[PDB]
């Protein structure tokens, strides 16, 4: 009804209740389109003018029977009400109620209540409000109170379907105003103040379109039920394992053996309170809070001579890193799963209980910190996608339902499309590369050249702006969106010229002007614009959440961090990362979002209570991470296919570079012919039998097996060559002679292949080229060895290429071949994405080197490492005048900094990875000017550089990479038929078969044995409650395993032993009765097999454990055999179904990750040998110490496994860059060996670690893809 | 270190006077540094006088007119350093001071109490 | 880093010999101050006699007419944290065959107290007229050649067998 608008009058009141009167005298869903909040449809057209914002008749047929009315805005918005008097007082024509509606149905109302809130927040941002802010507080309270009031006497308190209190979001305004009145009248208050924070959550109510956003987040969380259950379960199981193994281990410290005046461990340990007191009796490395660990084994930490390894004291890191009680094990393994500074746990456990406990930390990082995270990112994605899909479907369905003129035209013909634009772009690239040549120790001449260049370029760009501005009118000139940009840039240039350092660097964004001829940069601009465009509300939500958590953290913990600073920092001054300001609170919340959430949490707890710190941090992390994952996913899927679908042609107005390039092939090809025409115008069977033999032999599986075994022996033989080789002299001789034999066999290999396949086919295959190069290396090395040229420079740096010997393995292992082909098919694309990322990071790097370059120098008292305070010695000359009279003073940089664009790229690689960025921010935000001693946070507001950087380079670039990888993989899968690209042909059979195990629904129900007694046993076991009970008692046993702690008591140990015995007895009994029931059928059920096995292992374990402890002595074997019990828990999996399917997905996916694991192991082997050869003699520093280093194959594989997750790689890399003393010493003696010098080579070191981190990143991306596609395949099935 | 004290104290003559000095220090009070300085002064012009303290153990200097009437009646571990005034007279009417230093917290606490006697 | 490698046990006559004695420390970062004594029991005598003492930069040689000018110090230099204590013999004789002990006394420096430990290394020395080649080296060399030759004959045997087979098949074709 387009023209059915009737003022809701006395007759409306009159008519309605006799309708409802006959309904109650005689005793369909409402129009979704017309339901309030949305917009009025176009079917009713326009509204009579005076009828707007008035009580109107009800349109929806469903509500037509009942007694309501609707009021419509000038913005065509539906506001429905109920015609019952408000509080039985305000009838629909009471004059107060009319004007109340007029306010409520008015946009300026929202504008006011929003302009108040967005200033209330800015008032929240202050930690110590001045006395004048009481007035503001009171006025704010008044505005909220009466703006809620205008709701009440219009909407209605509680007597209606539509009445105020009904909407959940009008709960919050009510509660805040009543609490504000309360606290104002009951007059610590910090908890009450936290609810004033709650005000700024009305933001979500006021601005439209976030109601839907938060609804979406809620419905998307609703799906992560079973994954969170399984995360809790798996974390708990590994927590039990870690509890059993390491209970009390991290409490080891080295205690002096020479105590004077009759004391003991106990006698001291009762009377000790200091760090100094603990230093006089334990072993503390220089500059550390915790006591050095130690272990009772040969593969553990070694106490200094004079100390003995004892278990006493407090656990490390204030006492919070432990495996002592179930809860602390949960905390430690959650820290492992989120990989938050897990490498310190890695080193602490290894130093405590030994290196051979590396297997534990491997099984978890592979499973816990990968398989859970993927299951989460896959579930969230899968949800999101369903909603985007339904949304798109719905949107679609709904849509479906005189002289001036002379020279201006002259200049316009001098717009010449093919060429002037190319001149400008080459000017752009020449500028950017000219501005990438700053550096700190830059001479005055370079300074001059750079300045002059900047000036010439500025001039050219400006000239083209003014020329085209006179060319065509500003009315259209300022319509082209790129035009506004250029004008802006020229204006900025002029302002810079006539006056900050940051202002020098807005001439950089011209690099985007190449995006016209650059399609991948167009993709990137599509992401950047999208995040402020069609998904800008979700980014606003992220901003809101960060604000809320920032201010809550400040309100709760702010004072604490100031009364209790001495607990967390020795100098009685606030730490670096604290919650006493709004800005620093924001920084800590940002850091929690990036993923480094313990250390701040330890400080938090140490000053302000474990419970409130824990609840906040866990909540911050979860909520934030969820919202960020949702943003990432959205952008990725929008940009994936929903961004554009090639609706328009490739550069519809053919690209000016493509117009230009035609004039090039017009030029180059024609002129190529003009110089061409002018220059011509001016001027027997036996050999084939040998071939077929050699062909036949090399194909034979005996030969191939021989060569594979040969390759494995070479690979292994490489690993013996370490630092300790001079000790094992016989092995030294054997290895030389075996290497000689090996090269012999391998050249015979070459000769047979050459004659078999022929030179051609052998030279046109990649693997044969690889082997050819390798055996060439071997041959040259051998000959030079036998000719005495065995020590002359490069022929010793050529030997270190023996480490490439394993690279022959890839050509023999199928899985390795299939992974290599899959990863090589996607390099072409990855290269374009990488190059965009590089130019972008180059813009950031020039911003950096302009802001910071040359200012990280600082005097350092090298004995302790404390920079001299800027009260005395504020500058260079002072640092030198100090060294000449004092000592151990140096003007020392950071070695990874911004002194030029290259080191800039390096330091940015550190920041974007969060592994070592902390020292860069610290030494940057301290900066003053070149040749100046820094001051503590003297430039505090440089952290925003890092925040912006972090945001773009880690968040958008990661998105871009992931998008391209997925796209290519889709290509690499779709083209071949859906085949998994990580599985060999036999692996495919296995997978297909393993799939049919997950598809069998029915089985015969085990006919019932005849005899009455066993029949009763049968109908007992097959009853539903039997299993329910058994799993209840399984949980009752799991808790019996949880209740243990550290040093509990003698009595408790026995009493738990006895409960354990009773459970064991019941379980064994169930098993026996079950067997009796399904006689001879027990084994038809794989789960029952598992069960038999566990019962048996468990009985065995109890008995064996008893035996060993009683007669033998073996603590470690005792603990490792008491782990048989853990199997009893794994039967929780039986009853579940939300977990079985997920673990069956992991079982499905296993072989692919097997092949990537093989490739990763081979790469780790090669890099291990490389490290063994080069960095076995570097100094011992940040990451390289007495236990984690490259001196041996075990140590090097430990270090590389650690940085496979990219963890702590800056720490290892830092002691390799040192060179040219005083950083190192090149004339060290190194007893027991002839090598000299103790510092490494920067270039090879940088190559080593950078190369490794990209390759590790690429293989783990492949692992991600494998598990994620497996989950999609299982879930949609 | 905030100090929680009643600014004005009226106690009946001859009765018992509870003079509460308390603080909230986040650091565990340890007797090997924590110090209590118990002083009193009558008129602002007239001089401050010390009667109790705490260096290692509770020290009472047993002053004239403060003799055998003051003993420590609180325990520093639970942040309570209250003292009692036995059988108050008109004389002790004046302004009472409790100075607290609780290392390692640097800020030196200070409570002030006005004691008045009613006939 | 530091590796404790045992000394070689044969010396050729009328030549140079270095008697290796490395004594690492348990933790590499500590700080010590060490000096070393060497005693030497000749083959046939039953008592060990002090021969040389090294303290802080100076080797003090005992007045023994078998080591007048034939030993010069050759371990770690320029420090007091001696960790490689090898000596060098510059002119070997037949009186140098006997039994040795490398007495290293290490006084450590810690946060509040000092340790006086002790380590002893025992070396047996046989002087000879010409250098005998190590048994493992000889066996390894002959093994290298014997595997080389057996692999050659294995391969050629397969070449002849496959040649006969394919040739026969070709005549038949
Ligand atoms: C979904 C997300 C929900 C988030 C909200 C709920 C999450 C956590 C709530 C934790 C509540 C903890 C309440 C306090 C517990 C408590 O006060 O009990 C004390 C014990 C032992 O204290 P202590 O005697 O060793 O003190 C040492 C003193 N010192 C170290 C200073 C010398 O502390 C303990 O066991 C507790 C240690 C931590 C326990 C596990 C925390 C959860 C870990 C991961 C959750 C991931 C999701
Ligand atoms: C995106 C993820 C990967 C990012 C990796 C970035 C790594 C960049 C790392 C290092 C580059 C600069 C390293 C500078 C090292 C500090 C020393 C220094 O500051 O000295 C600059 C050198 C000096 O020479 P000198 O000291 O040897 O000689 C003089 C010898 N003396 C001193 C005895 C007289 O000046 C020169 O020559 C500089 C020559 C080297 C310039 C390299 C430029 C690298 C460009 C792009 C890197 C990314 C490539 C693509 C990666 C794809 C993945
Ligand atoms: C250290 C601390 C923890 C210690 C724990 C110790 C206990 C752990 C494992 C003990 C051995 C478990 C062996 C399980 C074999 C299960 C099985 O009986 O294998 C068959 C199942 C398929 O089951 P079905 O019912 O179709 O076979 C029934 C036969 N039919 C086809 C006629 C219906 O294949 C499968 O799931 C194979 C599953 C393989 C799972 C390996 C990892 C287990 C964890
Ligand atoms: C995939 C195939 C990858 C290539 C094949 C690798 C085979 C696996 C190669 O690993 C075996 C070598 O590590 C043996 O060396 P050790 O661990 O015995 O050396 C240590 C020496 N110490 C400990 C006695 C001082
Ligand atoms: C210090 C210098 C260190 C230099 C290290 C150099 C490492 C080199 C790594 C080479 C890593 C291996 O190179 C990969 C190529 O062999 C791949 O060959 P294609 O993709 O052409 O083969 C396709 C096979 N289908 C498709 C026909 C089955
Ligand atoms: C993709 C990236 C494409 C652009 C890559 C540009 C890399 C960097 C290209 O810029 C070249 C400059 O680095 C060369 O001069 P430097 O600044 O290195 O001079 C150093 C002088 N000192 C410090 C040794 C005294
Ligand atoms: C896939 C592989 C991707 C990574 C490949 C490597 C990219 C980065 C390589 C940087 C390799 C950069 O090395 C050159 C710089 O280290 C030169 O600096 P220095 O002055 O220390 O020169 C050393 C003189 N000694
Ligand atoms: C897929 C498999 C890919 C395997 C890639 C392996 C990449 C190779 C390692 C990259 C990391 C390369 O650094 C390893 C170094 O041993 C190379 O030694 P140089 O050739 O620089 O010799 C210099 C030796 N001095 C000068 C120090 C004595
Ligand atoms: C550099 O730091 C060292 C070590 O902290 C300072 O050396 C201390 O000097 C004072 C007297 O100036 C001595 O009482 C301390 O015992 C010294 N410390 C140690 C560990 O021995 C040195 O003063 C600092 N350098 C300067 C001159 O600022
Ligand atoms: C370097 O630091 C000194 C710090 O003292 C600056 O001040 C000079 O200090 C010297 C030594 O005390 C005095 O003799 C000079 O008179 C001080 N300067 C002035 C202007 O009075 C000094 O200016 C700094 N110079 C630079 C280039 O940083
Ligand atoms: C044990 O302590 C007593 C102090 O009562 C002391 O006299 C005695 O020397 C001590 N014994 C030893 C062996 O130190
Ligand atoms: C250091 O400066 C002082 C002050 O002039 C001077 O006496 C001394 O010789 C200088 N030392 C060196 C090594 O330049
Ligand atoms: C060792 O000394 C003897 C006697 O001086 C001398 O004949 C002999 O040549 C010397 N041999 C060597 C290798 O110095
Ligand atoms: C070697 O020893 C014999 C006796 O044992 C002695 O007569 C002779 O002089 C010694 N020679 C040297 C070179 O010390
Ligand atoms: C060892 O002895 C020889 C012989 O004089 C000498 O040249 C060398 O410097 C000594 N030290 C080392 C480390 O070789
Ligand atoms: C260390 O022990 C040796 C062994 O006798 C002794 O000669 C030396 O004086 C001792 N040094 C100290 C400082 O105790």
């Amino acid at each position: 009804g387009p023209q059915s608008f009737v003022h809701f009058t006395k007759q409306s009141l009159a008519l309605i209740e006799q309708r409802i009167a006959e309904r109650k005298s005689k005793e369909p869903k409402p129009s979704s389109d017309l339901e309030a909040g949305k917009q009025l449809p176009f079917i009713y057209g326009d509204i009579p003018p005076g009828m707007v914002s008035e009580p109107l008749e009800d349109l929806d047929p469903y509500y037509a029977d009942k007694k309501t009315f609707i009021v419509l805005n000038k913005g065509k918005t539906i506001f429905r009400f109920n015609a019952t008097p408000a509080l039985y007082m305000l009838s629909p024509f009471s004059p107060l109620r009319r004007i109340s509606i007029k306010i409520l149905v008015h946009s300026l109302f929202s504008m006011l209540i929003m302009c108040t809130i967005l200033t209330n927040c800015i008032f929240m941002t202050m930690n110590n409000p001045p006395d004048w802010t009481k007035n503001v507080e009171y006025t704010f309270t008044g505005i909220y109170t009466f703006e809620s009031l205008v709701k009440i006497l219009a909407r209605g308190f509680c007597v209606g379907e539509f009445t105020f209190l009904r909407d959940p979001w009008n709960w919050l305004d009510f509660v805040v105003i009543v609490f504000a009145y309360l606290t104002e009248f009951v007059n610590n208050v910090s908890a009450l103040r936290t609810f004033r924070v709650l005000r700024a959550l009305k933001t979500i109510s006021v601005i439209p379109g976030l109601k839907t956003i938060v609804g979406a987040l809620i419905q998307s969380v609703k799906k992560l039920s079973d994954v969170m259950i399984l995360t809790v379960f798996c974390l708990s199981v590994f927590a039990l394992i870690g509890l059993q193994l390491f209970m009390g281990n991290l409490k080891h410290k080295c205690f002096r053996n020479s105590l004077e005046n009759n004391e003991t461990l106990e006698s001291i340990m009762n009377t000790l309170e200091s760090e100094e007191d603990f230093r006089k009796y334990f072993y503390y490395l220089e500059g550390s809070k915790d006591a050095l660990l130690c272990g009772f084994s040969t593969d553990s930490g070694q106490c200094p001579e004079g100390y003995t390894c004892v278990k006493i004291g407090r656990n490390p890191d204030y006492g919070y890193t432990s495996f002592d009680t179930f809860s602390w094990a949960f905390l430690a393994l959650f820290r492992l799963m989120t990989q938050d500074y897990w490498e310190n746990l890695y080193q602490q456990t290894l130093r405590a209980a030994g290196k051979t406990y590396m297997i534990f930390f491997v099984v978890v990082i592979f499973l816990g910190s990968f398989y859970l995270i993927n299951l989460i990112l896959a579930v969230v994605a899968m949800a999101y996608e369903e909603q985007n899909q339904a949304n798109i479907e719905e949107a679609k369905q709904k849509e479906l339902e005189p002289y001036w003129i002379k020279f201006k035209k002259c200049i316009y013909f001098i717009v010449m499309d093919p060429f002037v634009d190319l001149a400008i772009t080459i000017c752009i690239v020449l500028n950017t590369l000219f501005m990438a040549m700053e550096h700190h120790p830059m001479t005055e001449e370079f300074k001059n050249v750079l300045a002059i260049g900047n000036l010439v370029f500025t001039g050219i760009f400006a000239a083209e702006m003014v020329l085209k501005l006179i060319a065509m009118d500003p009315y259209e000139y300022f319509q082209v969106g790129w035009n506004i940009f250029d004008s802006l840039i020229v204006t900025l240039s002029l302002v810079e010229l006539f006056l900050l350092s940051v202002l020098r660097s807005f001439r950089l964004l011209r690099v985007f002007k190449l995006a016209k001829s650059w399609p991948t940069l167009n993709m990137l601009i599509k992401i950047i614009g999208n995040s402020v465009g069609a998904f800008g509300n979700l980014t606003l939500v992220l901003a809101i959440i960060v604000f809320i958590f920032a201010v809550v953290g400040m309100q709760l913990f702010g004072k604490s961090y100031k009364e209790c600073v001495c607990k967390i920092n020795d100098d009685c001054t606030l730490p670096r990362w604290h919650m006493n300001d709004f800005f620093h609170s924001f920084l800590i919340v940002f850091r929690v979002l990036c993923g480094e959430w313990i250390e701040t949490m330890w400080d938090c707890m140490e000053v302000a209570g474990q419970a409130m710190c824990l609840i906040v941090y866990m909540m911050v992390m979860v909520i934030g991470n969820l919202v960020v994952l949702n943003l990432f996913l959205a952008l990725l899927l929008s940009s994936f296919s929903s961004d554009n679908l090639t609706a328009i042609e490739e550069d519809p107005d053919a690209n000016n570079l493509q117009i230009a390039v035609t004039r090039i092939k017009k030029g180059i090809n024609y002129v190529k012919q003009t110089l061409r025409e002018f220059i011509l115008k001016a001027f027997g069977k036996i050999w084939w039998n040998i071939r077929k033999t050699c062909y036949k032999i090399v194909e034979h599986s005996w030969f191939e097996s021989f060569i594979v075994l040969m390759i494995l022996l070479s690979s292994g033989a490489l690993a013996f060559e370490d630092i300790y080789i001079e000790r094992k002299k016989t092995i030294k001789i054997i290895l030389e002679y075996a290497d000689k034999i090996f090269t012999y066999i391998f050249i015979l290999e070459m000769l047979l292949k050459w004659i078999a396949y022929g030179y051609k086919t052998y030279f046109t295959n990649a693997w044969c080229w690889l082997d050819f190069l390798i055996v060439d290396v071997s041959l040259v090395t051998l000959v030079a060895n036998t000719l005495g040229y065995s020590d002359l420079g490069p022929i010793k740096s050529l030997r270190t290429l023996r480490a490439l010997r394993p690279l022959r393995a890839l050509s023999r292992f199928e899985g390795m071949r299939v992974v290599v082909n899959a990863l090589i098919g996607a390099i072409p694309s990855i290269m374009n994405v990488l190059l965009v990322c590089l130019i972008f990071w180059l813009i950031f790097s020039i911003m950096g080197v302009n802001l910071f370059a040359g200012k990280f120098y600082e005097c350092i008292n090298t004995t302790d490492g404390s920079r001299f305070p800027a009260s005395q010695v504020p500058n260079r000359s002072e640092c030198f005048a100090l060294m000449n009279v004092s000592q151990n003073v140096r003007w020392k940089n950071l070695k990874v900094n911004f002194d030029n664009v290259g080191l800039g790229y390096l330091s940015l690689l550190q920041v974007a990875t969060f592994k070592g960025w902390t020292i860069i921010m610290y030494a940057a935000v301290d900066s003053v000017n070149v040749d100046k001693q820094p001051k503590y946070e003297y430039s505090l507001y440089m952290y925003i550089y890092f925040v912006v950087f972090i945001i773009f380079g880690s968040f958008f670039t990661l998105n871009l990479f992931i998008c391209v990888i997925i796209d290519n993989f889709n290509q690499q899968k779709k083209k071949l038929g859906g085949q998994d690209i990580f599985m060999t042909e036999e692996q495919k059979k296995y997978y297909n078969a393993m799939k049919k195990l997950g598809s069998k629904k029915p089985q015969k129900p085990i006919p019932r044995p005849g005899n009455k007694i066993q029949g009763c046993i049968f109908d007992l076991v097959t009853n539903q409650a039997f299993d329910i009970s058994i799993m209840v008692l399984i949980c009752l046993n799991m808790v019996t395993m949880m209740v243990e702690k550290e040093g509990q008591s003698q009595h408790m140990t026995e009493v738990l032993y006895w409960i354990n015995v009773v459970f064991i007895i019941l379980f064994t009994g169930e098993c026996v009765l079950k067997l009796i029931s399904l006689r001879h059928y027990y084994f038809t059920v794989g789960w029952n097999i598992f069960d038999f096995v566990v019962v048996i292992i468990s009985i065995v374990g109890m008995f064996l454990a008893d035996l060993i402890e009683t007669y033998f002595v073996s603590p470690t074997l005792f603990r490792v055999i008491r782990l048989a019990r853990i199997g009893r828990i794994l039967r929780l999996v039986k009853g579940a179904k939300g977990i079985r399917t997920l673990l069956f997905a992991l079982m499905m996916s296993l072989p692919a990750l097997f092949n990537i694991g093989l490739l990763l192991f081979l790469v780790m082997f090669i890099y291990a040998i490389f490290g063994m050869s080069n960095f076995a003699y570097v100094k011992k520093e940040d990451g390289i110490n007495d236990m984690f280093n490259f001196e041996t194959f075990g140590n090097s594989m430990i270090c590389l496994f650690q940085i496979t997750t990219s963890a702590g790689w800056d720490g290892l890399l830092a002691p390799i860059l040192n060179s040219k003393p005083p950083d190192c010493d090149p004339k060290k003696v190194h007893p027991g060996s002839s090598v000299e010098g103790d510092c490494g080579n920067p270039s090879v070191g940088i190559f080593y670690f950078v190369s490794y981190i990209i390759i590790s990143f690429l293989v783990v991306v492949n692992m991600y893809i494998a598990v994620i596609l497996e989950n999609f395949s299982v879930a949609t099935e | 270190m905030e100090v929680t004290v009643p600014a004005t104290l009226n106690v009946l003559n001859g009765s018992d006077a509870r003079l509460p000095c308390t603080f909230n220090s986040c650091y565990t009070v340890n007797h090997k540094q924590f110090s209590l300085n118990w002083t009193y002064q009558e008129c602002n012009n007239c001089s401050e006088e010390m009667f109790l303290q705490f260096r290692m153990k509770i020290i009472n200097l047993k002053l004239e007119r403060f003799q055998d009437r003051v003993e420590f009646s609180g325990n520093p571990s639970k942040y309570d350093v209250s003292v009692m005034l036995r059988n108050v007279q008109p004389e002790d009417e004046g302004i009472y001071n409790c100075y607290i230093m609780n290392p390692p917290d640097r800020h030196r606490g200070h409570g002030k109490i006005h004691l008045q006697v009613l006939m | 880093g530091c590796v404790e490698v045992d000394s070689e046990t044969e010396a050729v006559y009328g030549m140079t010999f270095k008697i290796l004695c490395i004594s690492c420390k348990r933790r590499s970062e500590t700080n010590a101050e060490t000096f070393t004594e060497w005693t030497f029991r000749q083959k046939g005598t039953e008592e060990f006699v002090k021969i040389l003492r090294y303290e802080n930069e100076v080797l003090q040689l005992e007045e023994d007419e078998r080591f007048e000018g034939r030993v010069v110090w050759n371990g770690s230099r320029g420090t007091k944290d001696l960790q490689d204590l090898s000596i060098f013999i510059t002119n070997v004789t037949y009186n140098h065959s006997g039994d040795y002990e490398c007495h290293v006394y290490r006084l450590l420096f810690f946060e509040n107290y000092e340790h006086n430990t002790s380590v002893v290394k025992k070396i047996h020395i046989e002087v000879v007229d010409k250098a005998n080649r190590d048994m493992a080296s000889i066996v390894s060399e002959i093994m290298m050649y014997v595997l080389i030759v057996v692999l050659t004959i294995w391969l050629v045997a397969e070449m002849i067998y496959c040649y006969k087979k394919i040739a026969a098949a070709t005549e038949t074709a």
